[PDB]
């Protein structure tokens, strides 16, 4: 058999850089051959993957090796499994095999991360393909973990002559011939499961991002093929940057299991569709377990944060830096943002702990740009405009895949975080209803296309609209403004008021801070907080979860009655007693306080009469 | 010799001709044959052009060299074997490619200039013929036509993903382990009946590898015949243009591009599967070159002193629709819309959009969709729509299986966007159209399909009065019928109604009459216009200064205390700027500011509404 000088050499320059790599980045500039310390903690856990940087092969042989492997990664990868088993071989033999019964021999992965360039799904060719590339996108979605047929083990009827781990193409193979000389069988292959060797094998589909196309245009789709432990290592809808040798995959009806190549297929003309094969996968997009999370100068900058007595009014104050006034509506979001702790009642009943709050207004008073800055502060959020959506398909989709499954929903999107919603008055109000529908109860299920499914659908709500006529009237009253439901109205949280402030002060200090806005970008806005510190202090609020007590029960109590008082009724219920509570466990958040107080009972009593007006 | 069948010519004599083109044909018979001797320069004629053009390609590092038929019939020898060409496209233009490599080779020996000839060998020069014919639609394309060289001008209805191309087969023998690649010639892979390695001495072991075979790019765009090639009572015959290499994504989709190719008929299977083909044969366009349908110093140094007219505004406002009478200030509003405001993007509230749309409503009678298709033609990127031919759906975002397709708003972004009967166009289609005007992009969220689609257009709306003719004790707003949230998306609105006089009507009857006088019959050429609008939004960024910032702080006050969106303070910010691009001032000023505020008023004519509920006075309007 002819062998590849350049692949023996590949291999052995391979060898040579894991073996002798020598060049230790840790806690000093040292030489520790790190390729074989991480054979040795591979051996430790007795795993399979070898992560290596493409800096370090650059560094390696003055980059021949990184120049190698990117300029023929499909033809030197035999090779460079080849020399990767020879090290294992050499440092760690346990590793060599895959480690009674008899072991056999361990698949070896090798990924490569850090690439120089990463280029767009467009920006992919066909001349690209059969080289190492990085490419940043967004999982579209991603298959299920499946077998493929690595290597295959087949058994001839004729003679009861074996095979083992063959390898297979694209298609489905078999041995060309008995391994048995006097048996002359070509068919009866029956595989074994357990002689034949399958790898892991998800097909996880990306896209451009929206954002980077330029027009607009409709983002280019690519296939990565995810195998091993890249199987389940990226999520749907996540943006994510693979690494690895782009692939073509020929038509399989073609082989036999537009311009198409003949006369090889012999007279059958063969379609290559484009695709990829990623060896590296990376994800581009209690108190004190989060904490330990957080680096030591991130603790220290949220303790000083909230040690701070005015905590909650900094909070409320760095909400929407760029926005002027709607102080209550910054309080709300702060509020919502940190959230409260979740209830059920013996009897079974479950209160809602996420806060879910509807904001009416006239327009021009930037309700969608605190829409924005919530969806960009909250994880797990997601933001969409009313008018332009579909009511069932935000809360959820089902779609048939290659038989009847179920789509993930935009509302699940948002879950475990705020959602925004702009234009609600726009968007339907079947839409409203369903929201209400899924809102105190959360639990949004399937039960189209003979397939029953289940979602959690657990996230905070925020809306902004324009109420009837185009403006906010305040002879009309707060329900009916704009037309939801009663119960949703009632369920929610908080309604805030918008009115336009005809004081020359109030309009000369919007004027300036607009136009200090458009001349200076960011350095207008003078937020007390920082967006990412405040990020941490909501997930550190979060982790606490304030209780309620004796005094502030009788607060409680005492607010109820007042808020009774005011409907003499449909504007207040038990429902706004429950607002109340939500909110002071929120209240207690933002203020760092362990426990509900009277005082924050009455911060919270002040908002929902706000929202009474 | 070597000869191309069929032609009696020799392709060596093809060749020769070429390289006759290329060197020793000076630039100076390409101006012959245009002739305008006056026009011609005689020492760039006596340059060789093609010489010229082939040290350009040296220089730019590229192979592909853009060839010109009227050159190729300017040179004596290179028109004959242009007449070659003509009757044998594919096999001249591969002789012409020859033919440039070994010139580009030759040229770099005689430059002295460092190259590498190996370099120019790797290269693939090619030859791009233009002018070779009149463009032509698809639909009057021929069998005939096919296999012979024509110029061909038509709009990409749509551009399809690149398609990958087996320049070369692979053959990898899984027998011996062997490694073979075979040249793939007419489409057709080429396999040994054999194994390559006598030591192997297996029949057929060679085994192809598509991934190991070379594959060459190439790409197809969907082409529509062009309008006037169209016949009137049928919509136009579409005929995809095949491409490749560099001339594949030459021109996006949506923009008219002028294509030079030699039509092609090929056999159509009856299966896949089977050799069976039906007689009929589908036709496709492979194109030679591919070319569209950035201000030249001379025409930045008209833009300049024009910019620096007084006059220039009213001049480029007439310019738009210079035949048309008495709508220069909705025409000045179009021209502002056209420079464009300058777009801001922060981090924090967003980004603020420089484009500027611009709603008119004129009685019948008011030229207003004359000006509106005049506007069209100003416009680099036309779209022209009619409100009752226009739908939302069409408007915002298409599905097709599920995939997205441009709405009519996206395929007007990158240009002025025209409406004519605007208040004959739906509310709903408003209602979509507030969203994307707001936004200056397209949101769309489907069942299956959901993407966003960029909508930055320009947007100008001719519409009717809510009463068939425009009525002063009618407030202007509601004879122009927008919705409230759509008008406050607009950054202009105007106002345009007749006035009667006995002088006046004998003005507009004698401007009709001398048009009709004529048997056929300060303004800028509507193409120095639209380059003077690209001019300005290229070397013109307008953004808010402080004079420019008390015009609008005071302009913003002083509307609040007449109601001031905060939309309409930014609409009159990206007036400015564009009042800036019609200055070409490099920022806003306090007179650009002052203009805008000054354009709003003259355009709806607020000046003339009267002070209460927004009517205006008829002998108001127009002053």
């Amino acid at each position: 058999k002819v062998d590849d000088v350049t692949g023996e050499k590949v291999r052995e320059a391979f060898e040579q850089f894991l073996e002798d790599f020598s060049v230790q980045s840790t806690d000093t500039g040292e030489v520790e051959k790190v390729y074989r310390a991480q054979i040795e903690f591979m051996k430790i856990y007795d795993l399979n993957t070898i992560y290596i940087d493409y800096q370090h092969l650059s560094m390696r042989e003055n980059g021949a090796l990184a120049m190698a492997i990117s300029e023929q990664y499909y033809r030197f990868l035999p090779f460079l499994q080849k020399g990767l088993r020879r090290v294992v071989r050499k440092y760690a033999p346990e590793l060599l095999n895959t480690s009674s019964p008899e072991q056999t021999e361990r698949v070896f992965q090798i990924s490569f991360f850090n690439l120089p360039t990463v280029h767009r799904i467009r920006d992919i060719r066909s001349e690209k393909i059969g080289s190492l590339l990085s490419i940043s996108g967004t999982v579209t979605r991603t298959s299920e973990v499946r077998p493929e047929l690595y290597k295959a083990s087949f058994t001839c009827d004729m003679c009861r002559a074996i095979v083992d781990n063959v390898e297979q193409s694209f298609k489905y193979t078999e041995p060309t011939f008995c391994p048995n000389p006097s048996c002359e069988n070509r068919a009866f292959w029956t595989l074994n499961v357990t002689r034949s060797r399958f790898l892991d094998w998800q097909k996880v589909r990306i896209q451009e991002n929206a954002n980077e196309i330029p027009t607009g245009s409709m983002p280019r789709t690519l296939d990565v093929i995810l195998r091993g432990d890249s199987v389940e290592r990226a999520k749907p809808g996540d943006r994510c940057k693979f690494t690895g040798v782009e692939i073509v995959v020929p038509d399989v009806t073609q082989l036999g299991l537009n311009s198409g190549v003949t006369g090889l297929l012999g007279v059958r003309d063969l379609t290559y569709k484009i695709s990829f094969l990623a060896c590296h996968v990376i994800s581009i997009g209690d108190q004190e377990v989060f904490l330990n999370s957080l680096s030591s100068d991130e603790i220290n900058e949220l303790k000083e944060m909230v040690k701070d007595e005015h905590i909650y009014d900094k909070l409320v104050r760095s909400i929407a830096p760029a926005v002027f006034g709607h102080e209550a509506v910054k309080k709300g979001i702060l509020l919502q943002m940190l959230g409260g702790v979740h209830k059920s009642t013996v009897e079974g009943i479950k209160l809602r702990g996420d806060i879910n709050i509807c904001v009416v207004g006239d327009p021009s008073t930037s309700k969608s740009q605190f829409l924005k800055y919530v969806v960009g502060f909250a994880p797990r959020s997601v933001y969409t405009s009313g008018k332009a959506s579909s009511a069932a398909g935000l809360t959820a989709a089902v779609v048939r895949d290659e038989d009847y499954t179920i789509e993930a929903g935009a509302l699940m999107l948002a879950d475990n975080g705020i959602c925004c919603i702009d234009e609600f008055d726009k968007m339907d109000i079947s839409d409203q209803v369903a929201i209400h529908e899924a809102m105190e109860q959360q639990t949004i299920s399937i039960a189209k296309a003979g397939i029953h499914a289940t979602l959690n659908a657990r996230t905070s709500i925020l809306a902004a609209a324009n109420p009837v006529g185009g403006r906010y009237n305040r002879k009309l009253s707060l329900r009916g403004n704009l037309n939801m439901t009663a119960p949703i109205m009632s369920r929610f949280d908080l309604f805030f008021v918008i009115l336009d402030d005809c004081n020359e002060k109030i309009d000369t200090e919007l004027a300036s801070h607009i136009v200090d806005l458009h001349m200076k970008r960011d350095e207008a806005i003078e937020p007390p907080f920082s967006a990412e510190q405040l990020r941490r202090y909501i997930k550190y609020a979060r982790t606490f979860k304030p209780i309620l007590t004796k005094e502030a029960r009788s607060y409680l109590v005492e607010k109820y009655k007042e808020l009774r008082k005011d409907d003499a009724s449909y504007r207040i219920t038990v429902r706004q007693l429950e607002s109340m509570i939500r909110l002071s466990e929120a209240i207690a958040r933002a203020n760092c306080v362990d426990e509900i107080t009277p005082s924050f009972i009455a911060e919270a009593y002040d908002l929902l009469r706000q929202s009474i007006i | 010799l070597r000869i191309i069948w069929g032609t009696n010519v020799s392709i060596q004599e093809c060749t020769t001709n070429f390289r006759n083109f290329l060197m020793s044909f000076k630039y100076k018979f390409r101006k012959i044959l245009d002739e305008r001797e006056e026009f011609i320069n005689n020492t760039t004629d006596e340059e060789l052009y093609y010489i010229k053009q082939l040290n350009e390609m040296r220089e730019l590092g590229t192979s592909n060299l853009n060839l010109d038929a009227r050159n190729l019939l300017a040179y004596k020898q290179t028109e004959d074997l242009y007449h070659q060409l003509l009757n044998y496209p594919q096999e001249v233009i591969s002789i012409m490619d020859q033919t440039i490599k070994d010139c580009m080779v030759s040229l770099i020996v005689d430059n002295n200039l460092d190259y590498d000839l190996d370099e120019i060998e790797t290269k693939f020069y090619k030859v791009r013929p233009y002018n070779v014919g009149s463009c032509k639609g698809m639909r009057e394309l021929n069998p005939n036509d096919i296999d012979k060289l024509i110029n061909l001008k038509g709009l990409v209805l749509r551009s399809t993903p690149v398609i990958p191309d087996m320049k070369v087969a692979f053959f990898k023998c899984n027998v011996c382990d062997h490694t073979m690649a075979v040249e793939i010639d007419r489409g057709v892979i080429q396999e040994p009946a054999r194994c390559e390695r006598i030591d192997c001495n297996e029949p057929n072991s060679m085994s192809l590898i598509h991934n190991r075979c070379s594959f060459a790019d190439k790409q197809v765009i969907k082409l529509q015949e062009t309008p006037d090639f169209v016949p009137d009572g049928q919509t136009p015959h579409s005929i995809s243009l095949c491409v490749y290499d560099e001339l594949v994504d030459s021109c996006r989709a949506g923009d008219r591009i002028e294509v030079t190719g030699t039509f092609r008929s090929i056999p159509i299977r009856a299966n896949s599967r089977q050799r069976v083909l039906k007689s009929l044969y589908k036709t496709y366009v492979d194109v030679v070159h591919v070319k569209k349908v950035q201000i030249t110093d001379q025409d930045l140094a008209k833009i300049r002193e024009v910019a620096a007219r007084e006059d220039l505004y009213s001049l480029l406002a007439r310019s738009i629709a210079p035949s048309i009478y008495e709508l220069e200030d909705v025409k000045k509003g179009i021209l502002l819309q056209l420079f464009g405001g300058t777009n801001k993007t922060f981090t924090k509230g967003g980004r603020y959009r420089g484009d500027i749309n611009i709603l008119l409503c004129g009685d019948p009678s008011t030229s207003k969709s004359q000006i509106l298709q005049y506007v069209h033609k100003i416009t680099p990127r036309g779209v022209y729509t009619s409100g009752k031919g226009s739908s939302a759906v069409g408007l915002t975002a298409y599905i097709t299986r599920l995939v997205l397709e441009s709405g009519a708003l996206v395929l007007s972004d990158g240009g002025v966007c025209c409406i004519d009967e605007f208040d004959k166009m739906s509310d709903s289609t408003r209602s979509v159209l507030h969203e994307v005007m707001e936004q200056q992009t397209i949101s769309i969220a489907k069942a299956g399909i959901i993407t966003t689609l960029n909508a930055r257009s320009s947007i100008l709306a001719s519409a009717n009065p809510i009463g068939s003719r425009y009525n002063p004790n009618l407030p202007v707003t509601e004879n122009i019928d927008l919705p409230p949230p759509l008008l406050s998306r607009f950054d202009l609105v105007y106002l345009v109604l007749d006035k009667v006089d006995e002088k006046n009507d004998r003005e507009l009857a004698k401007h009709l009459t001398n048009l009709y006088l004529e048997d056929k019959p300060d303004v800028l050429p509507v193409e120095f216009l639209t380059m003077y609008i690209s001019y300005a939004k290229e070397h013109i960024h307008p953004i808010i200064t402080e004079a420019a910032k008390t015009e609008l702080v005071r302009a913003y006050v002083g509307m609040r205390k007449m109601t001031a969106t905060t939309r309409q303070l930014e609409s009159m910010i990206r007036l400015a700027e564009a009042h800036a691009k019609m200055k070409l001032k490099n920022v806003v000023e306090l007179e650009d500011v002052q203009e805008a505020v000054r354009l709003i008023r003259s355009a709806i004519k607020d000046y003339a509404t009267d002070p209460k509920t927004g009517k205006i006075d008829m002998n108001l309007v127009q002053t």
